[PDB]
C-alpha cells in the first residue's frame, strides 16, 4: 500500500441524517415508553378536568383577561396598596432582626407570663 | 498493645502512629481538613485539635503514645476546631452551590458540614493575587487558597516534581511555583497531583471550571455578584449549606464517574474519569487506587482529549483506488473476511501475520491470538512487546522463569536500594518515579541510575553512572563477579533458590573491574562504591526499561540483571527484585495472552503437547506446530515475499520499527493489509482497509500493567459515532471467519482466557469490581501473589538457574556515523503522540520534535538552539530541530519520538536485532550532523516543564508559617 | 381531581377557614391602606432603639 | 410427542421492537386525541399572546 | 393483614409500593414524618392532605373483584394492583364464599401471573423445539389438523380437555367446540380424578 491520507467522508445527504436523528429521538422515547404513557394521561386527565381547557379560555382570550385584570386593578385603591406593600417589605428589610431576636424570645416568655395568670 | 482512652472508652493502638489515624478508624468526627492519607500530616489547617494528655495539639500529628487520654466533644476542643476552621474559611469564599468542586467530595465542604458550623468569625478577605489560569489543564485561585498545603506536600514529597512552595513570609501566604513563576512558565510537570490533593477548589483542572454543575457555568460578571449576594443575605451556613448538598445532588446526575486504567504507559494507574456527556472534565485518582492511589502523570490525568477529537476515525475506511473511502461496517467486514479466506486457502495461514496492539485490553489480545491460532490457524502474532519487553522477558525465562515484575511499586518504594538503569522513569513512567522518588526523598532509599542520558531522576539520583552505548553488561558483570568474589553475595539464597553458581563465576572468568572500567568509560571508584552499596543494601529492586534491553545483546543483559539480584539475593524478599518497566498500559497483558508467537496466553510454549491439547479441546480447532515469525523479522520475510497479509490493530508500527524506510517497502510490497487504529496513524495510511478501533476509555476490558496487575476498566463513554472496541470487531471478523465466537460482554473473554491461562487462572469480572485488582500469577481461588517468586522458583527444581552470559557488541556503524543518536519518549508526549498531540495542552506545553544536544558538541559542531539539522544513516535522513542542554553528554544526543512526520527518529534506526528475541536496537544509533539553519524558533517554548527551576523543599515547610506573628495556634487561643 | 376538589371544598368549608382566608385579604387591604413612607424613619427610629435595649448587657 | 422444554423465542430484531413501541405511543396519544389537540392549542394561544416569545426572549437571553 | 385496622399487619406486596409518597426511602421518610408531627398543629387540614393522598392512590390503584383459582371455595375478593404487579388481595366482608376469610395461595398466592416464566406467544413444536410463533399461524395449524383427523378417522377419535380451573365459559366453549363443532363427546377435566365418583 502506498501513501494516502485524504478521507472520503460518506455522502450522508440531509434525508440520511434526518432519518438518523428521527430514529435518535424514537429511541429516546423507547427508552422513557412509561412516562410519555404518564406524560398523556396527564393531558388527558387535565383536559378532562377542563383545567387545560380554563387554560385555553386563559390564552385564548389573554387580551379580554388582561384587559379586565387592568381595569379593575387600575383604581388608585389597588395601586396604593402594591404600592405600600412593597414598602413594607423594604422597611422590614431596613429593620434589623438580628438584635430582635432576643426581644422575640422576651416577649414569648412574657406572653407566657401573661396567660399563666388564669 | 498501647493501650489507650478515647472519648471517655477505651481503646487499643495499632500500628498508627498518630491520633488522627486512630480517630478514623474509631469512626470519630474530628475535623481533618490538612490531612491526606497518601500525603501524610501537614499540620497546616489546625482544624484536627484534640486533646492529648489533656493539653489541645493536632491530633493529625500527634504520636499516639500509650495511656493518652482523648476527647473530641469537649468544648475546648470543639472551640479549637471551630476557631482553625474559621480561619481557614477567612482564606475560602465558600460558593459551594456554584462552585465546581462541590462534587460532595470537597473537605471543605464536608467538614464544614459536619462540625454544623453557621458564621465565620473572621470574614472572608481576599487575597491580593488573581487567579493563574497560565496552565492549559489546572488553575489556581489564590483567593479560594486556604494554605492547607495539601498540593506543596503532593508536588513535594509525593510527586517529588518540587515545583510547589509556600511564601509563608509573603504578607498574605500563597501557593507559588518555583520562585512565584506564573504556572505555565514554571516547573511544574503537570502531573496533576496538587489537583487532586486540593481540599478546595483551589488548585483545580480546567475542565471542572465552569463545567461541572448547573449552577457554575454562569459567567464570572454575573456569577460574582450573586457570590455576594448570597453571602450577605444567608445568615446561617446550614441551610445554604443543604441548597449547595442539593447542587451536589444535580452534578451527580449529569457528572459520570467511571474507575478505568491509563492507558499510556505501564504503570497502570486507575482513576476515575468525571465526565459530562462526552467531554472529560476531570480525571480524579482515589486513595484505593493499587497502582497508584492519588498518584498521576500529565498523561493519564489531562491527556484524554484524544478521545474526543475530531480527528478520531468514527467509520470503517476502505482503501478505494488512491483514496480511503467511509464505507460501511458490514461491506469492510465481508471485503476482509473474504481477502483473508482467499489468502488463507491460496497461500496457507501460514503466509497470515496478525498484530495485537499493546495499548489494548487483555480481551483485545486473547481475541488477536484466537483469530490467528483458533480461526486462521496460524502463529504470526506480536505487539510492541517484540520492541520493548521480548528480551527482558526472555530473561526472566531464562533466569527465573515469570515474566513481568517481582511486585508491587509498593514494594518498590519498600526498597532499600533501586537500581535502575537505561531507564528515564521520570519521564515514561512517571507515577513510578514519583514513589521512587517519595522514597528517596523521605524514606532515604539511595537508587542508582545508570543510563547515558542525564533525565530528572538521574539529577536526583544517589548515584548517577552514565556507561556507554549497550555497555550495561559489562559493568554490570563485573558488579556481579565482586559481589560473588568478595563474599558480600547471598550465599545463603544461592544454595536454597538458586541453580549454576559455580558455572556463572566460570563465565564471569574474563570481566573484571578495570575490564568495565575501559569498557564503559566510567573510573572505577564509582564501580566499586556503588558495588558495595549493592552488597550492603538489604533489598534490591531492579528497573531496567529500554535504555538497556533494546540492544543487541538487550536479552543478555537482562538475564546479567536477573541473575545479578539472583546473586545479592533479592528474589522472594518484600520490597525488592527485578522490575522490568513494562512500556504500554497492557503490554503486560498482551504478553500474557500469547501476543508473542513463541507463547499462548498462560505464559506456555506453543511447542508443548499438553497445551495445544487443551487449547484444541476449547477452542476446536488444531494449535499451529510452527512456532510465529516474530514481528521485526515480518518485514524481511515480506522482502523475501514468504509473508503477505496483515492485520495489526492499534499499533503504527509503520513509525515505531526499526528503519521505517524498510517497513515502509514492505507496506508498498505486501498485497493485503488490514489496521485498526483510533486515528489515522502512520500505519493507517497505507492499508488495504482501516477499521476504527475505540480508545480504553469507551471500551470495558482488564489492563495487566507492569506490576503484573490486571485491573478491570470500565466503559466511560458509548463509542464514538459507531466505531466499535476492538473486541467486538476482532469478535464479528472472525465470525465472518467462521469462529462461531458469543461474547456478549468481555467478561466471558476473561473468564475463558481465565480458565486457559494457568497464571490466570483466579482472574474473574467478579473478582475485579471497582478498585479491586488481582496480580498474575492467580489460583483457582482467587488468592493472587503480590510478591513473586515468594516461596519458590516456577521451575520444575522450584530454584532458579544463573544464565551465562557475556558483552554482545553493540551494532555500531563505526566510521562516518560518528554522533550516537539516542532515541527515547518524554513525559507529556507519548510515542508519535496520536494521542497527546489531539489534547491541547501538551501541544502547549510540547509543539514539536527536538534534538537535545550536549553543551560540549555544541563548541566543536558548533550548533545552538532552535536551529534545524540532519541527521542521516545508512536507514533514514531526519532533519529535526536542536535544543541546548546538558542531560546529553558528548557526541550521545537525545531524540524523542514525540513527531511522527519526517523528523521521526526511526528513519534512522536500523534492522539490527537482538540474537534471543529479534528486538530493534533503537537505542543503537549513529548519524551525521548537518547544520541548515542558524537562527530559527526554538523547538522547546518558556512554558515547557524543563525550563523550570523546582525549589526542592521537604514537605511544606510549616515551621515558617508557625514563624509568623499574625499565626495563632487554635489549642492555646482558645487556652 | 373531583375528588380532591370535593375534599379540599369539605375541609375548608369551616366558618374558621373562610374567616381566616378574609381576615388575610383584609390583613393585605388594611397593609396597602397603611402609608409606609412615612414609616421607614420609624423603622430606623425602632432599629437604633432595639440596638440600645440590646446593648444594656 | 417427546420431552422437549427450551424455548426459541421469536426473534424481534430492533427494528420491530421499535415499530411496536411507537405503535403503543401512537395508540397511547388516540386515547388522548381531545388532550393532544387542547395541549397544541394551549401552545398555539401562548405564542399568539406572546407569552411563549417572552419565555423565548427569557431563556434565549 | 384483612382484619387490622392499621397498617399495623400489612402485606409486604403494599408496603412503599401504593401511594406515590410512600415510596420514599425510610430514612428520607421517616424524617419527614417527623418534620410533620412538629410542624401541623390540628390534625385537621393534614387529614385532608391526607384524603387528597387517598384520592391520588385511586388513580393509580386498581380495585378489582375476582375469585381465587386455586381451590374449590371459590373465596371472592378485591385484588389491589398497581399497573400489572399485584399490591394486595382485600376480602371485602359482602363476600359470599369467604366475607374476610383467605388463605396463603388466594392472598399472597398470585406472582404467578406476573412471572416471567408465563407462556406469552404461542408455541409450535417445531422439530425437537417450541417455536415462538405467531397467533395467527398457529390457529391455522391447529384448524387445518383438526380439520384432517376429524375428516380422516372420523370425530370420535377426537378428544378435548378442559381445565376444573378455567371459568363456565371455558368449559362451555371446550364442550360446544367437542360437540357443536367438532361433533365429538370426549370431553373431560380434572373431576375424572376429583368429583366424578
Ligand atoms: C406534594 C404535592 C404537590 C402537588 C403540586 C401540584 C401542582 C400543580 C397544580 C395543581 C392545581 C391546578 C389548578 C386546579 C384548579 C383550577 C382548575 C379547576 O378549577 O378545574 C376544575 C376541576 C373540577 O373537576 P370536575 O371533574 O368536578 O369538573 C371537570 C370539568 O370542570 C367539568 O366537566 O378541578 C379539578 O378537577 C381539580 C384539579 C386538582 C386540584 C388540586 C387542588 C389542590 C392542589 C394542592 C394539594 C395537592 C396535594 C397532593 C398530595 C397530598
Ligand atoms: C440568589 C439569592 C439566594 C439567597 C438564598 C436563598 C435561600 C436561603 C436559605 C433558606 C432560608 C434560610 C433561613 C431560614 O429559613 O431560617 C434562618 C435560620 C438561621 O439559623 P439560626 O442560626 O437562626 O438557627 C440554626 C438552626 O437552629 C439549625 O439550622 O435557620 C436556618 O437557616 C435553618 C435552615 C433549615 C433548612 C432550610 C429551611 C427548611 C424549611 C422546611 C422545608 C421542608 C421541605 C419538605
Ligand atoms: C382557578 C384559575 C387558575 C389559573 C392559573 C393560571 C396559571 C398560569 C399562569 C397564567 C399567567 C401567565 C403569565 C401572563 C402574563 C405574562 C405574559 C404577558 O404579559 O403576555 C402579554 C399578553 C398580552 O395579550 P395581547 O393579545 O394583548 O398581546 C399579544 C402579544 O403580546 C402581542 O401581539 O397577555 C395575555 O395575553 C394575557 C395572558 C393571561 C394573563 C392572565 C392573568 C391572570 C391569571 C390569574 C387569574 C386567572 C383566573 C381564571 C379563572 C377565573
Ligand atoms: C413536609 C412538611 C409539610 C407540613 C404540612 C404543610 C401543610 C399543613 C396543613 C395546612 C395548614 C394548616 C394550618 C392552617 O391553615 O390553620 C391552622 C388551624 C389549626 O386548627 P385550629 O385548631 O386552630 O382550628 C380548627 C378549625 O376550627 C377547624 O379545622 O386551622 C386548620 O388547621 C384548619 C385547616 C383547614 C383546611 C386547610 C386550609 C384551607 C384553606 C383554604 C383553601 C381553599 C382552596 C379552594
Ligand atoms: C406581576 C408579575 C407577573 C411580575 C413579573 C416581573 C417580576 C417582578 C418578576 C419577579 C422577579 C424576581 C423577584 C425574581 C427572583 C426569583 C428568581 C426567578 C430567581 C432565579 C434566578 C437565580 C438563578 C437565582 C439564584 C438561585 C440560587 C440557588 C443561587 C445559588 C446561591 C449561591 C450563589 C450560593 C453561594 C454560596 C455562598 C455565597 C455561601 O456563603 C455558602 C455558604 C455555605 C454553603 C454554601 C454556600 C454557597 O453556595
Ligand atoms: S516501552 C515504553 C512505552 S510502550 C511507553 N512509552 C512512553 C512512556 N511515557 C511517555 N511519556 N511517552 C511514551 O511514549 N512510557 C512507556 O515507556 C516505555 C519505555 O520507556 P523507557 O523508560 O525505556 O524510555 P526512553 O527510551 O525515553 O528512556 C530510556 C533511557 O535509556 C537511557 N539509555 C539509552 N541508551 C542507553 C544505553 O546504551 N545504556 C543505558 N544504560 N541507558 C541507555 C537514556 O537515558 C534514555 O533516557
Ligand atoms: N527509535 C525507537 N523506536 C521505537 C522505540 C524506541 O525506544 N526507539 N520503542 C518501541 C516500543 S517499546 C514501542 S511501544 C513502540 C511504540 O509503538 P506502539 O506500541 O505501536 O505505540 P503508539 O504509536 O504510541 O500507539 C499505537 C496506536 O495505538 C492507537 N491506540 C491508542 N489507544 C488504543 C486503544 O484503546 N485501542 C486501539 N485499537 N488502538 C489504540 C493510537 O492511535 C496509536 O496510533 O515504539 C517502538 N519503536
Ligand atoms: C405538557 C403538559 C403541560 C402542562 C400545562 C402547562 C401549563 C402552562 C402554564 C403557563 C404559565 C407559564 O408557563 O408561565
Ligand atoms: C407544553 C406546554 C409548556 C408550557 C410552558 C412551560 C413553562 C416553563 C416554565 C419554566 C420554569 C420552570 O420550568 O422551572
Ligand atoms: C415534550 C417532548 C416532545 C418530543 C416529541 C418527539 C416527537 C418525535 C416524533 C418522531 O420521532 O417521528
Ligand atoms: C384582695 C385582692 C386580691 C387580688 C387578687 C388578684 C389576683 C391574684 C392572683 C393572680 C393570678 O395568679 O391569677
Ligand atoms: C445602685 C443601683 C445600681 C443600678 C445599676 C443599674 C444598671 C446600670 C448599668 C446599665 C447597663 O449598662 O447595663
Ligand atoms: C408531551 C408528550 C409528547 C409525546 C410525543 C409522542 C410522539 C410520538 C410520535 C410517533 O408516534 O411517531
Ligand atoms: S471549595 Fe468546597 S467549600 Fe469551597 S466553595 Fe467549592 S465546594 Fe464549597
Ligand atoms: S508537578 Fe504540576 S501538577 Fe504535579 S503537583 Fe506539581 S504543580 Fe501540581
Ligand atoms: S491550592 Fe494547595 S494549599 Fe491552597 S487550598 Fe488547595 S491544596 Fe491547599
Ligand atoms: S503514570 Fe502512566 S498509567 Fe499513571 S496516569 Fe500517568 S500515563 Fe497513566
Ligand atoms: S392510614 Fe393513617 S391512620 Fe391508617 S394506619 Fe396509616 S398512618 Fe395510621
Ligand atoms: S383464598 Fe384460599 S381458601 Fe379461598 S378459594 Fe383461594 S385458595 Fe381457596
Ligand atoms: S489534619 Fe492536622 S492540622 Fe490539618
Ligand atoms: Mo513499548
Ligand atoms: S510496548
Amino acid at each position: 500500500a502506498k501513501a494516502i491520507k485524504r478521507i472520503q467522508k460518506i455522502e450522508v445527504t440531509e434525508e440520511d441524517q434526518r432519518k438518523r436523528d428521527l430514529r435518535e429521538i424514537e429511541d429516546a422515547l423507547i427508552d422513557h415508553k412509561e412516562a410519555i404513557l404518564e406524560t398523556l394521561h396527564m393531558l388527558g386527565h387535565m383536559n378532562e378536568r377542563g383545567v387545560l381547557p380554563l387554560l385555553r379560555g386563559l390564552f385564548g382570550q389573554g387580551d379580554k383577561v388582561l384587559d379586565i385584570l387592568v381595569k379593575k386593578a387600575d383604581t388608585e385603591e389597588t395601586a396604593n396598596t402594591l404600592k405600600n406593600l412593597l414598602l413594607l417589605f423594604g422597611t422590614l428589610g431596613m429593620l434589623d432582626v438580628k438584635q430582635l431576636e432576643p426581644l422575640i424570645l422576651k416577649v414569648n416568655a412574657g406572653v407566657a407570663s401573661a396567660v399563666e395568670q388564669k | 498493645k498501647k493501650t489507650i482512652t478515647i472519648n471517655g472508652v477505651e481503646m487499643e493502638a495499632s500500628e498508627e502512629q498518630t491520633v488522627l489515624q486512630l480517630l478514623n478508624n474509631s469512626s470519630i468526627e474530628v475535623p481533618q481538613v490538612c490531612y491526606h492519607p497518601s500525603l501524610g500530616p501537614i499540620e497546616t489547617c489546625d482544624t484536627c485539635i484534640v486533646s492529648i494528655n489533656g493539653e489541645l495539639k493536632r491530633s493529625c500529628s500527634a504520636e499516639l503514645k500509650d495511656g493518652d487520654v482523648i476527647d473530641t466533644l469537649s468544648p475546648d476542643v470543639k472551640k479549637a476546631q471551630v476557631i482553625g476552621m474559621d480561619k481557614i474559611l477567612y482564606n475560602h469564599e465558600l460558593y459551594c452551590t456554584v462552585c465546581d468542586y462541590n462534587n460532595g467530595g470537597c473537605e471543605i465542604h464536608n467538614t464544614v458540614k459536619e462540625m454544623k458550623i453557621n458564621h465565620q468569625s473572621i470574614p472572608f478577605d481576599h487575597k491580593p493575587y488573581h487567579k493563574d489560569e497560565s496552565h492549559p489543564f489546572y488553575r489556581y485561585d489564590p483567593d479560594q487558597c486556604i494554605l492547607c498545603g495539601r498540593c506543596v506536600e503532593a508536588c513535594q514529597d509525593v510527586q517529588v516534581t518540587e515545583t510547589l512552595t509556600i511564601d509563608w513570609e509573603r504578607k498574605r501566604p500563597r501557593v507559588i511555583w518555583d520562585n512565584d513563576v506564573p504556572i505555565n512558565e514554571s516547573s511544574c510537570v503537570s502531573c496533576g497531583h496538587c489537583s487532586t490533593v486540593c481540599p478546595c477548589n483551589a488548585m483545580m483542572e480546567k475542565g471542572m471550571e465552569g463545567e461541572a454543575g448547573y449552577l457554575t457555568g454562569i459567567n464570572n460578571e454575573t456569577l460574582r455578584p450573586m457570590i455576594e449576594i448570597t453571602k450577605g443575605v444567608e445568615t446561617g451556613y446550614g441551610s445554604i449549606l443543604a441548597i449547595s448538598d442539593m447542587e451536589s445532588a444535580m452534578r451527580d446526575e449529569r457528572i459520570k464517574k467511571t474507575k478505568t486504567v491509563c492507558t499510556y504507559c505501564g504503570v497502570g494507574c486507575s482513576f476515575d474519569v468525571w465526565t459530562k456527556g462526552r467531554d472529560i472534565l476531570k480525571v480524579e485518582p482515589q486513595e484505593e487506587a493499587p497502582a497508584n492511589g492519588i498518584s498521576t502523570c500529565v498523561k493519564g490525568k489531562f491527556g484524554w482529549d484524544f478521545v474526543n477529537s475530531e480527528e478520531r476515525l468514527t467509520k470503517p475506511l476502505i482503501r478505494e483506488g488512491d483514496h480511503f473511502r467511509e464505507a460501511e461496517w458490514e461491506e469492510a467486514l465481508l471485503l476482509i473476511a473474504s481477502k483473508f479466506t482467499e489468502l488463507k486457502e491460496a497461500f496457507g495461514p501460514d503466509s497470515l501475520a496478525f498484530i495485537t496492539s499493546s495499548k489494548c485490553t487483555n480481551e483485545e489480545s486473547y481475541l488477536m491470538q484466537k483469530l490467528a491460532r483458533g480461526v486462521i490457524g496460524t502463529n504470526n502474532v506480536d505487539n510492541c512487546s517484540r520492541y520493548c519487553q521480548s528480551p527482558a522477558t526472555a530473561g526472566l525465562f531464562r533466569t527465573v522463569g515469570y515474566g513481568g515484575d517481582s511486585g508491587s511499586i509498593t514494594d518498590i518504594a519498600q526498597a532499600d536500594l533501586v537500581l535502575i538503569i537505561g531507564s528515564n522513569t521520570s519521564e515514561s513512567h512517571p507515577v513510578l518515579s514519583t514513589r521512587i522518588k517519595r522514597a528517596h526523598k523521605l524514606r532515604g532509599q539511595k537508587v542508582i541510575v545508570a543510563d547515558i542520558r542525564k533525565h530528572e531522576m538521574a539529577e536526583r539520583s544517589d548515584l548517577f553512572v552514565q556507561p556507554r552505548a549497550g555497555s550495561d553488561i559489562v559493568w554490570l558483570n563485573a558488579i556481579a563477579k565482586y559481589l560473588i568474589e568478595n563474599g558480600k553475595a547471598d550465599e545463603r539464597f544461592l544454595r536454597e533458590r538458586v541453580n549454576g553458581r559455580d558455572e556463572y563465576v566460570k563465565s564471569l572468568a574474563p570481566y573484571t573491574l578495570e575490564y568495565a572500567e575501559e569498557k564503559t568509560g566510567i573510573d572505577q571508584e564509582t564501580l566499586i562504591q556503588m558495588a558495595e552499596m549493592i552488597g550492603q543494601a538489604d533489598s534490591v529492586c531492579a528497573l531496567w526499561a529500554m535504555g538497556v534491553t533494546q540492544h543487541i545483546g538487550g536479552s543478555d543483559t537482562s538475564t546479567a540483571i536477573s541473575n545479578l539480584l539472583l546473586v545479592t539475593g533479592n528474589y522472594g524478599k518484600p520490597g525488592a527484585g527485578s522490575y522490568p518497566l513494562r512500556g504500554h498500559n497492557n503490554v503486560q497483558g498482551a504478553s500474557d495472552f500469547g501476543s508473542m508467537p513463541d507463547r499462548l496466553p498462560g505464559y506456555e510454549k506453543v511447542t508443548d503437547e499438553q497445551v495445544r491439547q487443551k487449547y484444541e479441546r476449547v477452542w476446536g480447532v488444531p494449535l499451529p506446530k510452527e512456532p510465529g515469525m516474530t514481528n521485526h523479522e515480518m518485514i524481511e520475510k515480506i522482502h523475501s515475499g514468504q509473508l503477505k497479509a496483515m492485520y495489526v490493530k492499534g499499533e503504527e508500527m509503520g513509525l515505531v520499527d526499526s528503519n521505517i524506510n524498510h517497513v515502509h517497502a514492505a507496506y508498498e510490497k505486501l498485497d493485503f493489509f488490514v489496521v485498526q487504529d483510533i486515528f489515522l496513524s502512520r500505519t493507517a495510511e497505507f492499508a488495504d482497509v482501516v477499521l476504527p478501533a475505540s480508545p480504553s476509555l469507551e471500551k470495558e476490558g482488564t489492563f495487566t500493567n507492569t506490576e503484573r496487575r490486571i485491573q478491570r476498566l470500565y466503559q466511560v463513554f458509548e463509542p464514538l459515532g459507531e466505531s466499535k472496541p476492538d473486541w467486538q470487531i476482532i469478535m464479528e471478523v472472525a465470525n465472518k471467519l467462521g469462529a462461531g465466537w458469543l461474547y456478549e460482554h468481555p467478561a466471558d473473554i476473561m473468564e475463558e482466557a481465565a480458565k486457559l491461562s494457568p497464571i490466570y487462572a483466579g482472574v474473574t469480572y467478579e473478582r475485579l469490581e471497582g478498585y479491586n485488582s488481582l496480580q498474575w500469577p492467580v489460583n483457582a481461588d482467587g488468592k493472587d501473589s503480590p510478591l513473586l517468586f515468594t516461596e519458590r522458583f516456577p521451575f520444575p527444581d522450584g530454584k532458579a538457574i544463573l544464565y551465562p552470559v557475556q558483552w554482545t557488541e553493540p551494532k555500531e556503524f563505526g566510521e562516518e556515523y560518528d554522533i550516537h543518536v539516542n532515541n527515547g519518549r518524554l513525559l507529556e508526549h507519548f510515542h508519535e503522540g496520536n494521542l497527546t498531540y489531539k489534547s491541547k495542552g501538551i501541544s502547549e506545553k510540547t509543539p514539536e520534535v527536538f534534538l537535545e544536544i550536549s553543551p560540549e558538541l555544541a563548541a566543536e559542531r558548533g550548533i545552538q538552539d532552535g536551529t534545524l539539522v540532519r541527521l542521516t544513516s545508512p536507514f533514514g535522513n531526519v532533519k529535526v530541530k536542536c535544543l541546548i542542554t546538558d542531560r546529553v553528554k558528548g557526541k550521545e544526543v537525545y531524540l524523542p519520538m514525540n513527531d511522527s512526520g519526517e523528523a521521526a527518529i526511526n528513519l534512522l534506526t536500523g534492522s539490527h536485532a537482538d540474537k534471543d528475541t529479534d528486538t530493534p536496537a533503537y537505542k543503537e544509533t549513529s548519524a551525521k550532523m548537518e547544520i541548515l539553519k542558524h537562527d530559527g524558533i526554538s523547538p522547546l517554548p518558556k512554558i515547557n516543564h524543563r525550563n523550570g527551576n523546582p525549589q526542592p523543599q521537604i514537605g511544606v515547610q510549616v515551621h515558617k508559617k508557625w514563624a509568623r506573628k499574625d499565626y495563632i495556634f487554635p489549642g492555646d487561643a482558645v487556652k
